[PDB]
């Protein structure tokens, strides 16, 4: 049941590629959570090579009262941003989302809505954005029936033609194999396997081809866990690229994670791209 | 020593007697004027040595400056107007035939906002919520 959507579909493999490591940036962020329904989130991203501070501030408000969720975040910029969501309230899995974003110093306005349907097997998902530069609809639509799973992902815009994107990704999902195959317009061919060996070894490959250029790149990347508290990260990719990272939670909620890529040669040309990360939970 | 300068200007479309009434042209700018004639031609006389832009006034459909050098021992020789730079740029041959793009724009325009654009408002947003929510009791 509640087959997985596009988005999500993959997101395994992407997020052991992703999560981990952030080397060239610092992380900071704290999250704390009230004893009635508020969420605060701060978060701070500093980075070294281009000297540039980013963060945003986002507030959770949690209503189970009528299934509302309310979201309001604030970035550096001067960007105002505001999101609703409503799930469950007349049909069976029928989900709204509103997004919409406002700038006070400058004039600038954008909008997006999310609508979802989730039911035994059959997702569906059609996203609307609003914007001056054009209107633009996306849909995808996921459908499976035991382990054997196809989404098919539609980008439209009606302001410049006919433009039409398209997005097959077919897998096979199941209990520590996840394999998962995602084509777009005959054009993009990627490739992702995950799987488990036990409880603290974990395996993931990727791959991509290209039809225009023939252009084809492989990656290969492991996760352990040696403790509940100690983690281990290492990526390779097809040329020399090697990324080790390693966690560590220090107090019972601090944890702290260093991250390190190497690009060395023997021509004397080296590099080093290093990165410390910090949260806090409450 | 003195000289003349001949053209003729083409409008793209209407009629040349439409666009002859109140139409002059001005070589230095208050110095020597010229008049066209029926169809359209501007000859102008008693000029000295020296350079010229060529300017044919209008407030209707107007025209692109063009200048012209005089020689004492008769060459003609026109060109782009440049201020910035002050050499060759295009040379186009004597006979002048300027041709109007349109009516300059005098005013200035003003949109409205649309039915579908302002629907991405953060307060019209909110409002419809509610409004589907309202719609969906009765039905």
């Amino acid at each position: 049941a509640v087959p997985p959507t596009y988005a999500d579909l993959g997101k395994s493999a992407r997020d052991v590629f992703t999560k981990g490591y952030g080397f060239g940036l610092i992380k900071l962020d704290l999250k704390t959570k009230s004893e009635n329904g508020l969420e605060f989130t701060s978060s701070g991203s500093a980075n070294t090579e281009t000297t540039k501070v980013t963060g945003s501030l986002e507030t959770k408000y949690r209503w189970t009262e009528y299934g509302l969720t309310f979201t309001e975040k604030w970035n550096t910029d001067n960007t105002l941003g505001t999101e609703i969501t409503v799930e469950d309230q007349l049909a069976r899995g029928l989900k709204l989302t509103f997004d919409s974003s406002f700038s006070p110093n400058t004039g600038k306005k954008n909008a997006k809505i999310k609508t979802g349907y989730k039911r035994e097997h059959i997702n569906l998902g059609c996203d609307m954005d609003f914007d001056i530069a054009g209107p633009s609809i996306r849909g995808a639509l996921v459908l499976g029936y035991e382990g054997w799973l196809a989404g098919y992902q539609m980008n439209f815009e009606t302001a410049k033609s006919r433009v039409t994107q398209s997005n097959f990704a077919v897998g096979y999902k199941t209990d520590e194999f996840q394999l998962h195959t995602n084509v777009n317009d005959g054009t993009e061919f990627g490739g992702s396997i995950y799987q488990k060996v036990n409880k603290k070894l974990e395996t993931a490959v990727n791959l991509a081809w290209t039809a225009g250029n023939s252009n084809t790149r492989f990656g290969i990347a492991a996760k352990y866990q040696i403790d509940p508290d100690a983690c281990f990260s290492a990526k390779v990719n097809n040329s020399s690229l090697i990324g080790l990272g390693y966690t560590q939670t220090l107090k019972p909620g601090i944890k702290l994670t260093l991250s390190a890529l190497l690009d060395g040669k023997n021509v004397n040309a080296g590099g080093h791209k290093l990165g410390l990360g910090l949260e806090f939970q409450a | 020593d003195r000289f003349k300068i001949e053209g003729r200007a083409v409008v793209p479309g209407v009629k040349p007697q439409d666009w002859i009434s109140a139409a002059r042209v001005l070589v230095d700018g208050e110095e020597h004027v010229g008049f066209l004639k029926t169809d359209g031609s501007f000859v102008v006389h008693d000029i000295p040595s020296g350079s010229y832009v060529v300017e044919v006034v209008s407030p209707a459909y107007r025209f692109d400056p063009v200048r012209v050098d005089i020689t004492s021992k008769g060459k003609m020789r026109a060109r782009y107007v440049n201020y910035i730079k002050t050499s060759e740029v295009v040379r186009l041959p004597y006979p002048l035939q300027m041709k109007s793009s349109g009516p300059p724009s005098y005013f200035i325009k003003r949109e409205s906002w649309g039915w579908t654009d302002f629907l991405m408002n953060p307060m019209v947003m909110m409002m419809v919520l509610p409004l589907l929510i309202f719609v969906l009791l009765p039905k």
